[PDB]
């Protein structure tokens, strides 16, 4: 005879998600694993000979590549023998300064600052994020696809996203052939939707590379780091390749991140017997090492590993706060399906959005998750007003805003419009009026008329083959008469030029007007200070939809 | 046991073939995919999808990685025609073609708990349409939002077997059905 | 530079100078339309990346400084080798002695010393590290 | 032509929700109106002469309460010119003590530490609320109700939340006169499923002080204060008729505190065009004044009144915060429904959750909701295992644990066998042996059997008109075949002679052991400090059913 | 529809009083969720008829809480019976003798109220007139119930407020 | 006491005696099921109430101290008696006098000095905010 209250549980969302016991040997373990080096460091001549218990003539690339770049040893010996417990509280007081701690992070070992940060709960934890984020205003991400790579659909849906608010947009394809004409979509509708939204579409390294030197992307994230030998070479990459990408965008204009994460090292198959977050530690070191301003980090894609473990949501976490206490920009995640429980999603949520990052969430889906072709994002666009209303609840500023919805129809339709004239003035496959209709008024790519895929795979790839570059994107515009979003393209590129959103954190917002840790520089010092949701942005925000009024 | 190693591969001499390049660990270690696909009927769809279409299917097994890729970039190495179908143990599956980054590709599948053996045939089929220089209609996607939330944990653990049938150095082997 | 000449664009857009010596208002949808400017010219200059590591460092940003710095070095580099090189540098692909060449291509044609200098480091630890061609 | 992506999310939970622009005549405001009176006291031969900007000629009871009995006169002037920025900086600074803070707060008006709090954003009021929280261990209480007022499945619904963690439980009645009944299902229940668990029937507040007097309940809760005169007044009290209740209480022995929560007097119609969070604030005020050890807040029943509002939610989280930081026992609401939406109702609850508090949810649903007399929960029975979910997620503790399923049968079969025996020994109308079996596996009331509830409400009402007291339900069960729930029964009872429990944060765990913050006392000073959750407690949090293990 | 008629008086057992708020059938005409004031004052004057009791009718100013409402209800009727009702809907059938706060049976869920709970109420109130011990409404409860209704349940509740009148004595009322 | 007494029952067990000094081993179900000891027997005492008030002091907690004061004194006012003057101190249920009576009869009869000047307290403040009878 069964217990029908433990029937009604077991038909809940939750247990259908993928939990597993502690298997340490393998790594599955999130953090404060026994297999973890003690953190340690000895220095002779100007040259680490020892890190976290490994000799130099041990080393993996990842270790050279730690010890030779991603240390101050200046000061690395005097903060090994700080008290870890005294530096966890610094991260948390509100009275000691970012610009304090920084010198103390980067002169820790990986172990080190994973020792540091495991002393804390969570809630220390984004104590010390919303003082160590490295912008001082925080920012959102949001994924652009569908599973048809339909571009009309893409760049109505980009228009949308960056009509609420999001600064950085991401696309990605179901066929990779397609990504041309997703890139293209992409930067059109972001920029009819708000100018200064940079854009990116994740790739195979070298193909994306050469898809931001003919213009068609502002920026590159995906660009991914491991925690282990094994797996990063399966990555098909070494921390030296890696570090010779970041600077070779670098030479383009193009700002980049990195991207790692808990848990990759396990869904890859060689964790070397290490917890998740002491790989992540790594990670992150070799950003650092790298000189790459910033990196998306917590879990990302592996989401489903650490979040399986006890403490997997607070290892998560953890990994962004030690980015961001490193001095990376820390675009964290929130971006990738772990559960049926909304619930569950929500508390993985709050962990960056209470305090903020420099992007809550390294992508939330700007369209239904059967369109996600990153296999579903935490959040989606049937979120937008849960996601608005708690925003106002709260008193928290998590980068979007509630919006009309005859404005998003009218922007939307734009964006189709634009693209519809880039496509006729460049010369492809046909974008129709009742294409343009049906992006308008769609909510996902049922919604969407087919296109014949073949005649866009051909016409895409012949602008990588005939090197056809962003200009042509601009000429188009200003002969279809949009001279107005052919100039906010142009704008784009010319940010290119100056070089400076290559830094830390920086986005560009208002009147092409960049805003980064150097110029937004985060201050806080506790209660009434640093950022806070107030003036116009905070009526922005209160003004959600059906709020009665009994004047 | 349904495949028999017949010696090492050899570089195909005409432009009429598609090779089929699975992972070491696939059809002895597991005979089944993520969902209890059996790999004897993985391999019979692929296969037939290829003979359809006027092409023929050759089988080989790699080892030097367990990844797809860079399994399936053997495969294209050794096809008379360029196009290979890389198969993964768990079922994770992608059309590779010479001349392309590893890591890039002309059709991919990655999550291997949505393909059915109707895709697995499609795919053989529109593998041997790339060999003869056609653009097929590419396979539909497959995309569920909530298949990493069913899946992932269990595709990290049963890929953490499949990397132990690795094989430095060892070249891949050529396969009877 | 110091923070307080940041941002570029804001402060001292005259500094921004472009590979075949362009000024930012050069970059106008009248010139676009009638290739007065192209892509070849829309590219940033080894000057602005300097100035730009110079205000990292202002901003405690050491490392940062020093990808900047090289990517100084590589704006002489074109497209196509860019993408050779860094390919060259992924595993098992090179053998130590073409590493080798590349860095003194770097360094005899493009006076790119650090990178240089990086290549050369990375082959020394892909021998030890077993990541050449052939060692798959 | 429509939408459809605004089709999609028109059609969303949340969009159900009731949301109000600010209306600041009436006090529909969450926090920060530019009614609220500037913070200000003046003291003349140790008499308050002005309260926050209102002369004592002014003064309405509430006024006077707070006034003579809920501010540190030695050193409220001092507080008054203290910087609230740098005081809303020491709450959450881990390097001040909980000890340093107390005696500024208790010197505090309620207009200033209403600005104290209001400088802060959500995530510095958790910073503060681990280190004011008063008890170190923080605990969780549920609400056990059912449609039908059913004793029987009441006391099998108390034994599975008992078994579950939380250590204070619940009731309250469809029908009142059937409270006799619920409260001792409740009380049997409770000690079966873990002795030591309290217990409380929420009634008219003459009629719950006589069910007490009679020993049928543990302590009281819903004991209500208001923060205007005219809702006072319509709660049918003042704040001396309240005082002389809660002194009352503890003179038979009975832990108690009061109950307010912030948009009680908008929604009862005289806020007095004051924003909630002030005059929620002069409730807490009330209570410390009245020497009562602690305060159910945080909205609690009047929950959809600041949800609807601008910061409604970060206002119910600085409430409790004023509540600790005065030095009372807070059980922090999240025991009431406000949204259609998963989602919205999560954050709500993880502001308390997240720290803890020394009860996060004063009435967490152990029923499904569509039984919860209290209109619902902001959780319930179904969301048990998302609970224990997150707990493991976070490694944070929310009170609660992963149970057996043999586990919870056989101890809700024992409670409900045990009520039958003391219903038999008393001779109150039969519960069956199918009642029994029904109530063993049931997951609500659709799962039980019909009883006769008018036989049931008179012999309820005999109870208390002939005076039946607690020593009845003992006897039994000692005569009854349970002997063991009669002592745990009686010791219950022996608690009420020795005081120990009246203190702040009380409950009473493992073998009769109080654990108070006397015995119990918060010591969070930064990382690695504190409450944190390890050992065996981590071992049981952690153990989730249906973890694969490899 | 509701006239006045003079001070209510307390002529004895046969009868149940039916004491609304001072807003009912004024300012506001129907309840929460729309039902017309005169469309419930119509089922439950039948549902006490129909049970052989007279129905008397008053408005009262004092308070606008429904205990308070009922509870002057119940000083003047002729069986200590009373009905209170407030302009949102909120009834409960109270007793003299009884707390405000207590009562005998409270509906504190307007917007499940329906016509036929409504008659149903005036049925169990002439019941408990006739010291008769009928079966208790069957309890209507609904978790959403507050989130749906409770901003508007106080929006209401405001404005009936506005019509209360300290030390006035309750009006009888004639039906139209 | 001191908080170093507490909780009684585990340091000091031997002070708690009841309203007819009993001790706490008295209270055994042979006892209960003999009526041996009863509920009157089952009270706590003001001496009990006064150590409790004294350790809410040492803890810090002069208001909760003086509340058990307060209810130390009222142990002596029986259940029936509780209720009358809780009930008289509603709104609207007394006259000045009436309130004033009780505190004579709280100070007279039972020595609950504090109590009585509380009651007397609220007596004066009903007046002057009209919470007497006649005033609703
Ligand atoms: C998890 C994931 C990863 C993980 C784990 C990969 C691994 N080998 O274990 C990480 C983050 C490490 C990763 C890296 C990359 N990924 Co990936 N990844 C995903 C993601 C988000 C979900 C897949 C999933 O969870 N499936 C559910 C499980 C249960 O099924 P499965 O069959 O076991 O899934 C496996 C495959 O998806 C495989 N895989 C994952 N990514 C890639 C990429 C390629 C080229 C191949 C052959 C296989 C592969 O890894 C999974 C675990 O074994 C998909 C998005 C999607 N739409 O599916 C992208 C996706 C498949 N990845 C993609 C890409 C481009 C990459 C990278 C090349 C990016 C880079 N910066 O180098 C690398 C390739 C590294 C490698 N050796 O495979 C693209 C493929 C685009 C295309 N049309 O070819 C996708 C579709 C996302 C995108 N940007 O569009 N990926
Ligand atoms: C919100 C609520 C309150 C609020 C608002 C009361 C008000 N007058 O505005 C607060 C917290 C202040 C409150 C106080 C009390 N409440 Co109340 N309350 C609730 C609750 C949780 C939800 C009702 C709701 O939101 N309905 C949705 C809205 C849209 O419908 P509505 O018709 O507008 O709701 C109104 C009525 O419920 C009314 N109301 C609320 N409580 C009470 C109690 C009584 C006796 C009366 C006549 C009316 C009443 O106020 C609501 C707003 O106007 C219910 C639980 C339940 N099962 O319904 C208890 C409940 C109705 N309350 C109850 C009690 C006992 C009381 C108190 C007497 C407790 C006390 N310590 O004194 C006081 C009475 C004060 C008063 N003057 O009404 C009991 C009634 C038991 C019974 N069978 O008689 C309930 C059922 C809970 C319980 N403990 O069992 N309550
Ligand atoms: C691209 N991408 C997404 N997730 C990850 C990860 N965890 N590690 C590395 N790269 C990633
Ligand atoms: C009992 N009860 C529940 N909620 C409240 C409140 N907000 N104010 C007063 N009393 C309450
Ligand atoms: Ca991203
Ligand atoms: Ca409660
Ligand atoms: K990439
Ligand atoms: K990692
Ligand atoms: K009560
Ligand atoms: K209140």
């Amino acid at each position: 005879m069964r217990s029908k209250r433990f029937e009604a549980l077991a038909k809940r969302p939750v247990n259908q998600d993928g939990f597993v016991k502690e298997w340490i040997e393998e790594g599955f373990i999130a953090m404060e694993s026994p297999n973890d080096p003690k953190p340690s460091i000895k220095i002779v001549n100007g040259a680490v000979t020892e890190l976290d218990g490994k000799p130099v003539s041990d080393f993996d690339l990842i270790d050279h590549f730690i010890a030779r770049y991603g240390i101050n040893l200046n000061r690395a010996e005097e903060v090994m023998a700080m008290d870890s417990v005294k530096l966890a509280n610094m991260l948390c007081d509100p009275n000691v300064k970012r610009s304090e701690i920084v010198p103390l992070t980067t002169a820790m070992t990986p172990a080190k600052i994973v020792e540091v940060v495991s002393h804390m709960n969570v809630v220390e934890m984004m104590m010390a994020m919303q003082k160590m984020r490295a912008r001082r205003t925080p920012s959102q991400q949001a994924h652009v696809t569908n599973v048809k790579d339909n571009p009309v659909q893409i760049a109505a849906d980009a228009a949308e996203g960056a009509w609420r608010g999001f600064d950085e947009q991401e696309t990605a394809v179901a066929v990779a052939r397609y990504a041309p004409f997703n890139a293209i979509a992409l930067l059109v509708g972001s920029q009819v939707g708000r100018p200064g939204v940079l854009t990116q579409c994740s790739l195979e390294e070298a193909t994306e590379l050469k898809l931001g030197m003919l213009g068609h992307t502002c920026y590159a994230e995906t660009i991914s780091v491991y925690g282990t030998e094994p797996v990063f070479t399966d990555g098909d990459d070494t921390p030296w390749s890696k570090g010779f990408l970041a600077s070779s965008y670098a030479s383009r204009g193009l700002k980049m991140r990195f991207t790692s994460g808990s848990g990759s090292e396990v869904q890859m198959g060689y964790a070397e017997g290490k917890s998740m977050l002491y790989l992540e530690a790594r990670c992150i070191y070799i950003t650092k090492a790298a000189g790459v301003q910033g990196l998306q980090n917590g879990s990302v894609s592996c989401i489903g590993v650490p979040s399986a473990v006890p403490s997997g949501i607070r290892a998560v976490l953890a990994e962004n706060l030690i980015c961001s206490s490193l001095d990376l920009e820390c675009a964290s995640s929130n971006d990738q399906t772990f559960t049926h429980s909304d619930m569950r999603r929500t508390a993985r949520l709050l962990m960056q959005f209470l305090p903020g990052t420099d992007f809550i969430s390294s992508g939330y889906s700007a369209v239904p998750n059967y369109d996600n072709m990153f296999a579903g994002s935490n959040e989606d666009a049937e979120d937008f007003d849960d996601y608005n209303v708690i925003q106002r609840d709260l008193k928290v500023d998590g980068g979007l805003r509630p919006v009309r919805e005859e404005d998003v129809i009218a922007i939307r339709n734009k964006a189709a419009r634009a693209l519809q004239a880039v496509f006729a003035g460049m010369g492809l496959p046909p974008i129709t009026d009742e294409e343009v209709e049906a992006a308008t008024y769609a909510h996902g790519s049922k919604d969407m008329p087919e296109r014949n895929i073949v005649e866009d795979i051909k016409f895409a790839q012949e602008i990588i083959n005939k090197n056809r570059n962003g200009l042509e994107v601009v000429k188009a515009l200003a002969q279809g008469g949009f001279t107005d979003v052919a100039q906010d393209m142009l704008n784009i590129q010319k940010a290119k030029l100056t070089g400076d959103y290559l830094h830390t954190s920086a986005i560009i917002v208002g009147d092409g007007q960049v805003l980064s840790a150097v110029n937004d520089v985060n201050d806080y010092a506790g209660p009434a200070t640093g950022y806070r949701l107030q003036g116009e942005r905070w009526e922005e925000i209160k003004n959600i939809p059906g709020a009665l009024d009994p004047n | 046991g349904f495949l028999t190693e017949v010696g090492e591969a050899r570089q195909g001499t005409q432009q009429d073939e598609v090779i089929i390049a699975v992972g070491p660990a696939f059809g002895l270690a597991q005979t089944v995919n993520i969902v209890g696909i059996p790999h004897k009927s993985i391999l019979r769809e692929v296969i037939a999808g290829i003979e359809e279409e006027g092409i023929k299917a050759r089988v080989i097994r790699c080892f030097k990685s367990s990844d797809v890729a860079f399994v399936a970039v053997e495969g294209n190495r050794l096809s008379g025609s360029g196009i290979s179908i890389g198969i993964q143990s768990k079922g994770t599956t992608v059309i590779h073609q010479q001349g392309l980054p590893p890591l890039s590709n002309l059709e991919l599948f990655p999550q291997a708990p949505l393909l059915t053996l109707e895709t697995y045939r499609q795919i053989g089929k529109n593998a041997a349409r790339y060999a003869k220089r056609e653009s097929p209609q590419p396979v539909p996607t497959l995309n569920d939002q909530m298949a990493r939330p069913k899946y992932q944990a269990k595709s990290a653990i049963l890929h953490i077997k499949e990397t132990k049938y690795v094989v430095t150095g060892k070249n891949p082997q050529e396969l009877r059905v | 530079a110091r923070v307080s000449d940041y941002p570029l664009a804001n402060k001292h857009p005259e500094w921004v100078k472009t590979a075949t010596n362009k000024t930012l208002d050069d970059f106008t949808l009248e010139n676009v339309l009638s290739n007065k400017v192209t892509a070849q010219d829309m590219r940033i200059t080894p000057e602005t990346l300097r100035l730009q590591a110079s205000i990292a460092k202002d901003a405690g940003r050491d490392r940062l400084a020093m990808n900047f710095e090289r990517a100084a070095e590589l704006t002489a580099v074109p497209d196509d080798r860019i993408l050779e090189i860094y390919n060259a540098l992924r595993p098992y692909r090179s053998t130590k002695e073409e590493l080798l060449a590349i860095a003194d291509d770097l360094e005899s044609r493009y006076q790119a010393k650090i990178c240089a200098a990086f290549v050369r480091e990375a082959a020394t630890l892909y021998v030890e590290r077993k990541k050449l061609k052939g060692d798959d």
